[PDB]
């Protein structure tokens, strides 16, 4: 029944009172404790005496204003404090969003008029705030977003905004994007789809045109000021009720459909919030918003939500506040780029870098090689005018920018070389050689290489430090993460060069100590390389690609093999023994090498030669190959499919603590964010290294059920599962 | 202990889903008008001995709420003690209502009971009922909740039965039927509907159609593609069932059983029942059984449910003389007999729901009673009933003639 | 042949309709919150030697459709071969549920059975499902339809019942329903309801009003005399009781059972399926038997079935230890009472609806299991179960201390 946290037995205030002459009031929210407004144990005692305020001085109050006096209007729930939650903690969950939506309800039901004066982002529990209110107008300020993101750490929103956005739109409407997906809206267009009313030029607008609307409001319709429309006797749910029999009919397809988009991985956060909207739907509001606690309760003492706010909150903002970048060292901006290479992959480059504004000469060993790269670029464009993304000026001031040559002269003024040809240690210094002259001095000479290191691939130049790997991710158009390889002579000054360069396209950026494989092409190996595994042991092919989806990836392995050349993999397979032998050892080879080398042998090779594990007519994927059954005998082994999928995460999980543990990577962050941007491990997981403190099987939860299962892995599968020495003790 | 004997065994045509003879007809009065016919076969019997009427309903919602069974009892004037209760065990529901009625006359607590079913699915359409396997979402999640269509299509894939192997049961169902037809073998249990001045609305099952040939059943289109398609039905099955690749959906409008109308009447009782009121014995329940296989592809219960109740009444394959199962989708009927073994001249022998119709609540005892009636024109012995349940249930019957 | 024999008999608490705690709970996380606690007793039970789950439930729509005893089936992990059937007989729908099973179980052809039933009243509002009896002209002019309320106050005018008879049994129910919670009788059959995070949602019966005074329930208002006259429905029932001349409606919100929801969870079995998985019996069902009485008063059913039942298993009123009879309405009880001669000290001991409220599918299923614990408390050997019905039935049991 109480606004407040405690009801027995000292937080700082957050809201600044102001009630002015015509009796509206407005509530300014600054917690003086951070550079932004979120749901601690401040806002709460703080919201609890306005609203207790709001309710004693209700004579002589006619309206209500919320408003913020910093950049953002109010970023949502204490990250800090939810990802600390215990399952035991659950009750204090639970009183907790029921008493800050205690709060808000009561503000919803004041009698009225409450306006929302949102000046700058308004995320998660922000827009819940906003949501409570009877109007929203949202200044059309640069960097202002508005959603409810909550699905992407693994949470919900439980402040309220289930249950009012399903008042609002529906239970369709309010799942499909603002809830299951979390994404965040510019002002226009959360005032398109109906999360905002109205729209200002400037901040200082907000204030007037929110006091001018609760006067006119009180005078156009003094009935319904301050009445949401859920609280009027007449009102009808936008698509109807969960009894309604249009709804009804379509209702049994939500869940199945959900399961279909998550491809059956165990990410359960949209499975709640798809049970707290019917449900809630099914009751009177208070009863859905007790309904959306509950569920709320269940994510934020589960382990899902600790992993994904753990990586998508802290590891990415660790990364994004130059965690990788070393020491302190000036900006050098980029005037031109010169792509080496017309393929998929440096087409991809001259694209991205394009888009961000940049200047790129696209150079190959023809020209019509670098047109047909250019076309890559084209391809893109031509379909993003039907979507209506991109305008015909921009567009076309986006290809000028890509100029597609066959001559290194045309590469003079280049102060930024990303190189993306074959995977030849000679071939990369041939092509680097005829260009180091070419360029201005202090250039930045990067490579797109996939295994091969970096510090041999620099002595084909002259100045070793502006040498640098600038690993990118077929496709680059959609893939962020940039791998950026230090070699031996590489200076602090060429990674931040880099650094600041990822940024400047928008993408995410990890640095890595040279080795060969690095850290994503070396863990994506263990991943597809047990899938082949399982296939020459007799496992069913469509189970291996159902394992490797409902494991949480992208894509399954067998598919993921295809795209990969099997010509590329043997490659590897033969740098890996003819170095164990060189130095007089025996190479141990992965069971995947003889599955490699049998489709090699019957000419499948991959996707780019039309046949690989599957079949491919006219450029699309036409189901498994039916021969594969007869050459690995599929059907003989038909192990666990949770065994299939522990295999392989565990198979990435722990080579990623062998790169942790031979220094590849200097940051749990970096192994966590490049495995989810880079290699796509399963965003439940937190990423590669989460997975070991953040594993839950039969086994229990913890570093310790991580190597028990890791144990029985081994013992029933191979010793390649044996856990590290640094996961023991 | 008291062992169970079927009296009477009565039911309606089958009227269809769209322009049917039986739209018009509240279900009410299909199940009156099975009383009034065991009136008039048995103008002196005391209906004050009759304990129970139990009827079997898939949606008991509108026409179809409110103990139909009570109402069934009150509306035609029986005694107001023969109770009345309403069940829902899916598409066994007409046989569960007639195993329950056998089970009360063997505990000796009751003497007389009537069983059957009624199901209005032109007026009350499959899922009006609502219910928590398909409409919320926690449960639907937990479960794998595929409808029983893509089930069907699965068996078929599994299986191996070819679109071309489904129509040929198909094209049998409808020829047998038919014939059954033909040769009178439907004239004694099925009752006419009449209005309320005597004047006929339906004598035969109308959805039969008995001219279909194996080119026409080839034409149709797969009436199960965009279900799983807009529901995402086919990728739910395959996460549990990972090792198949593609569900093939064979089964189309003209191998599946048809949404119809109707209702059917069983009276069971002990020996002593028939004795003091003058009934002579049709048949006699041997045993029933319950059980099941995965809900998924919830089409796959009949076959441990048959082996259960034979089990249990001490026989094998080679003692039953005729096996019935509801012909609910070709690729169950292809299963349960490539299972078991099943002669073909031995399964379904009058045709089934893919030529008749499948009215959900009254199945179970129309198969019923076309095996008491087919027992005695073949002079057999022994038959066995089963049906595939939604959900992954099964229930199977063994009666013998007496 | 084989004797049934009641293993465990476990309900939830009854939450209020306004204001309920229940609200927010499904009806099918109230069964399956019964199932895990027979889980939680028996954590090594062969789950697959349970042939069947019978659960009684009146409105059978919503969230409360599609075969809910197969919904909680498959939603609490229980084995598919497992069943599940939804049945209807009113107000005894879940004693009619425990009485099935012990009638399969006796048959021979099942051998453990779960049985109960579920009612979310605040959820599922009574005549959600509809029905032929109330919405159709001709069917509802037939039957002479009269709610339940009219016939309860009629009884009242019959009987000479006065407004201070009735409250005075009011009272006694409140005060004993008091005294069974106070006393710890209900310990360890109310089995608390709690959310997915362990949080408790309800552990006692809201609906009680223990400070219930003589004074308070004289200032209620009579309930049902708005019903009466806008619809009829008064000079409906005396057109067949042509000797009354006017209905003295004495039946209010203090004196007529409560608008609860609620779920309650019984396992019947044989004595080979106790030793089996290691079971104790606590009880024995000796007889059940199904009667009825007059549609329009409706509530007179108790009578006639309890009668049946006592001459079945060879027995008399001296006979019984406890008297259960559902306190759908005061003046129900008050006529059982007297035309059978029941010593006041046998009837309802631990108090009734009117106090803990009355989950129409779950009812008979919660006082069953009330009468097992306090044949055990009292260590008394007989006690006898019976509900009167809509639609003018009846249902009684006997069941008997082991
Ligand atoms: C608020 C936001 C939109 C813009 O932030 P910004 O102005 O760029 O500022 P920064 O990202 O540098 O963050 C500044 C501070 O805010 C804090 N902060 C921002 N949102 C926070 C939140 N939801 N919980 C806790 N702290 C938060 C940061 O931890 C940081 O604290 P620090 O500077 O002492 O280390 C961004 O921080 C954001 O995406 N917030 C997440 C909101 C969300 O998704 N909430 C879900 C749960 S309701
Ligand atoms: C559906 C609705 C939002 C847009 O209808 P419209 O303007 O006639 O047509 P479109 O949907 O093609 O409009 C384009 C936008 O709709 C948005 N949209 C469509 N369906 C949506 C949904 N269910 N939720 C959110 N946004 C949706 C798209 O994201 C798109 O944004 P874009 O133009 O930047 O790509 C509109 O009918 C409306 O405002 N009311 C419907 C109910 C509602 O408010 N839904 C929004 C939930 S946030
Ligand atoms: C299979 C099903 C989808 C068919 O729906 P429908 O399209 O309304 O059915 P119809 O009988 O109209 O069949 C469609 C077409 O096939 C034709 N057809 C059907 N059986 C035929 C036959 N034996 N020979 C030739 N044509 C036939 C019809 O004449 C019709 O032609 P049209 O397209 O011009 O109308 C529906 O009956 C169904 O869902 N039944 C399966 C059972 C089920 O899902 N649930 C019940 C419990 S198991
Ligand atoms: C009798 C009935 C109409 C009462 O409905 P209701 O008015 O919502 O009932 P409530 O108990 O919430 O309210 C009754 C009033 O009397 C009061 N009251 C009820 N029991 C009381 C008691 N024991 N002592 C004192 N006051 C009591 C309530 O507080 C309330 O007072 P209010 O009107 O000032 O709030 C309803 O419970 C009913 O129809 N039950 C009968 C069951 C039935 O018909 N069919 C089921 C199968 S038999
Ligand atoms: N988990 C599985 N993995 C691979 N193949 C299977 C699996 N289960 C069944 N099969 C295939 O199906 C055939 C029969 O399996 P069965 O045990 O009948 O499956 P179910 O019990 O699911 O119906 C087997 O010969 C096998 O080839």
């Amino acid at each position: 029944s109480s606004h407040h946290h405690h009801h027995h037995s000292m937080p700082d205030n957050t809201i600044q009172w102001d009630k002015d002459a015509d009796g509206i009031v407005t509530l300014t929210m600054d917690d003086p404790s951070g550079s932004t407004n979120v749901m601690n144990e401040a806002y709460i005692e703080s919201m609890g005496k306005a609203v207790d305020r709001l309710v004693a001085e209700k004579d002589s109050i006619t309206g209500v204003v919320v408003a913020s006096a910093k950049k953002t209007f109010f970023a949502g729930g204490d990250v800090k404090t939810m990802i600390q939650a215990r399952p035991e903690d659950a009750g204090d969950v639970f009183n907790t969003v029921e008493t800050i939506k205690r709060q808000l309800r009561t503000l919803e039901t004041l009698g009225k008029p409450v306006v929302a004066a949102i000046n700058g982002a308004a995320l998660g529990g922000g827009l819940e705030i906003a949501l409570a209110c009877h109007h929203r107008i949202a200044a059309d300020v640069k960097g202002s977003q508005l959603g409810l993101p909550e699905v992407t750490l693994g949470l919900l929103p439980g402040g309220g905004g289930v249950t009012r956005t399903v008042r609002m739109f529906g239970i369709q409407n309010a799942f499909v994007s603002v809830l299951a997906q979390g994404t965040r809206f510019k002002p226009a267009k959360a005032k398109e789809i109906g999360l905002v009313d109205e729209l200002v030029a400037t901040v200082e607008e907000l204030v007037p045109a929110a006091k001018a609307w609760i006067k006119e409001e009180l005078k156009a319709n003094p009935d319904g000021a301050g009445v949401q429309p859920w609280d009027k006797k007449g009102y009808k749910m936008p698509g109807g009720t969960p009894s309604s029999p249009g709804l009804a009919a379509i209702l049994p397809s939500f869940p199945s459909n959900l399961r279909k988009q998550l491809k059956g991985a165990p990410m359960p956060a949209p499975r709640a919030i798809l049970a707290a909207a019917v449900e809630g739907a099914q009751v009177d509001f208070d009863t859905a918003s007790r309904i959306e606690s509950r569920y709320f309760a269940s994510l934020v003492t589960g382990q899902v939500a600790k992993n994904m706010m753990q990586a998508f909150f802290f590891d990415l903002q660790a990364i994004n506040a130059g965690g990788s970048r070393p020491e302190g060292i000036g900006k050098t901006p980029i005037k031109r780029i010169g792509v080496l290479g017309a393929g998929m992959m440096g087409a991809g480059i001259a694209y991205v870098s394009a888009k961000a504004g940049y200047e790129v000469v696209l150079k190959d060993v023809s020209l019509e090689a670098a047109a047909k790269g250019k076309g890559y670029s084209e391809k893109l464009e031509a379909k993003a005018l039907e979507r209506g993304r991109t305008t015909q000026e921009r567009s076309d001031a986006l290809l000028a920018r890509i100029t597609p040559t066959a001559d290194a002269a045309d590469f003079k003024g280049v102060d930024f070389v990303i190189e993306a040809v074959f995977e030849n240690q000679e071939l990369k210094h041939k092509v680097f050689g005829e260009i180091e002259d070419i360029v201005e001095p202090n250039a930045i000479l990067g490579s797109n290489t996939s295994t091969l290191p970096i510090t041999g691939l620099a002595t084909g130049v002259k100045r070793q430090e502006d040498f640098i790997g600038i690993h990118f991710f077929s496709p680059v158009d959609k893939m962020p993460l940039v791998e950026i390889i230090k070699g031996e002579k590489t200076s602090d000054e060429a990674l931040a060069r880099v650094f600041d360069y990822t940024l400047a396209i928008g993408k995410t950026p990890i640095v890595v100590n040279d080795s060969r494989g690095f850290f994503t092409s070396r863990v994506i190996g263990t991943f597809v390389n047990e899938a082949l595994a399982m296939l020459g042991e007799g496992v069913e092919p469509a189970s291996i690609e159902q394992a490797g989806s409902q494991a949480g990836y992208p894509a399954p392995p067998l598919q993921l093999s295809d795209e990969l050349n099997l010509e590329l993999m043997h490659k590897i397979a033969v740098a890996t023994r003819k170095g164990v032998e060189d130095a007089g050892g025996t190479y141990q080879p992965h069971p995947a090498e003889a599955v490699v080398e049998k489709m090699i042998e019957l000419g499948r090779s991959g996707r780019l030669k039309g046949a690989g594990f599957y079949e491919y007519a006219d450029g699309k994927r036409s189901g498994l190959w039916p021969g594969l059954r007869e050459t690995f005998k599929s059907g003989s082994s038909q192990p666990p499919l949770q065994d299939m999928i522990d295999r392989m995460l565990f198979a990435e999980a722990l080579e990623t603590q062998k790169c942790l543990d031979e220094g590849v990577l200097t940051s749990t962050a970096d192994a966590n964010i490049g495995s989810i941007m880079g290699i796509g491990f399963p965003p439940w997981t937190g990423g590669s290294a989460q997975f070991i403190v953040g594993y839950s099987g039969p086994a229990g939860t913890g570093k310790a059920a991580f190597v028990a299962r890791a144990r029985e892995l081994a013992a029933a599968y191979g010793d390649r599962f044996l856990p590290p020495e640094s996961l023991l003790s | 202990s008291e062992e169970a004997f079927i009296y009477e065994a009565i039911r309606t045509p089958r009227g269809k889903q769209k322009n049917g003879s039986l739209h018009e007809v509240k279900p009410l009065s299909l199940v009156v008008g099975l009383i009034d016919e065991l009136r008039k076969r048995h103008p002196d019997l005391d209906e004050n001995l009759i304990s129970d009427v139990i009827l079997g309903c898939v949606s008991p919602v509108g026409d179809q709420g409110g103990d139909i069974a009570r109402a069934a009892v009150l509306a035609s004037g029986m005694p107001v003690t023969s109770g009345g209760v309403q069940l829902n065990r899916f598409c066994a529901s007409g046989l569960e209502a007639v195993n329950t009625a056998a089970q009360k006359v063997r505990s000796g607590w009751d003497d007389l009971v009537l069983a059957g079913g009624v199901e209005s699915m032109s007026r009350v359409p499959m899922g009006s009922d609502g219910g928590a396997m398909g409409l919320d979402p926690a449960t639907n999640y937990d479960v794998m909740f595929v409808p029983q269509s893509i089930g069907a299509d699965l068996i078929a894939t599994i299986e191996g039965f070819s679109r071309e192997d489904v129509d040929a049961y198909a094209l049998r169902s409808q020829q047998k039927a038919a014939e059954a037809w033909s040769g009178g073998y439907f004239a004694k249990s099925v009752v006419p509907v009449r209005d309320q001045n005597g004047l006929l609305i339906l004598d035969h099952d109308e959805h039969m159609r008995p001219d279909t040939t194996k080119e026409g059943l080839a034409k149709l289109k797969p009436a199960f593609e965009g279900l799983a398609a807009l529901g995402g039905f086919d990728d739910v099955a395959l996460q549990k069932y990972h090792w198949v690749e593609k569900i093939n959906h064979v089964h189309t409008g003209g191998n599946s059983s048809g949404i119809v109308d109707g209702a059917a009447l069983v009276m069971i009782g002990s020996a002593a029942a028939g004795k003091l009121q003058g009934l002579t014995p049709r048949a006699r329940i041997v045993a029933t059984a319950t059980s099941g296989a995965d809900p998924v592809i919830m089409l796959t219960g009949p076959t441990p449910a048959t082996r259960k109740v034979l089990d249990r009444a001490g026989l094998t394959v080679d003692d039953i003389d005729l096996f019935e199962l509801n012909e609910a989708f070709a690729s169950v009927v292809l299963k349960f007999q490539k299972d078991l073994n099943i002669p073909d001249e031995k399964l379904n022998v009058n045709g089934g729901a893919i030529a008749m119709g499948h009215p959900l609540g009254a199945t179970g005892a129309m198969i019923l009673g076309t095996m008491v009636d087919e027992l005695e024109r073949r002079n057999a012995r022994r038959a066995l009933i089963t049906l595939c349940i939604g959900g992954g249930m099964g229930v199977a019957t063994i009666i013998e003639r007496v």
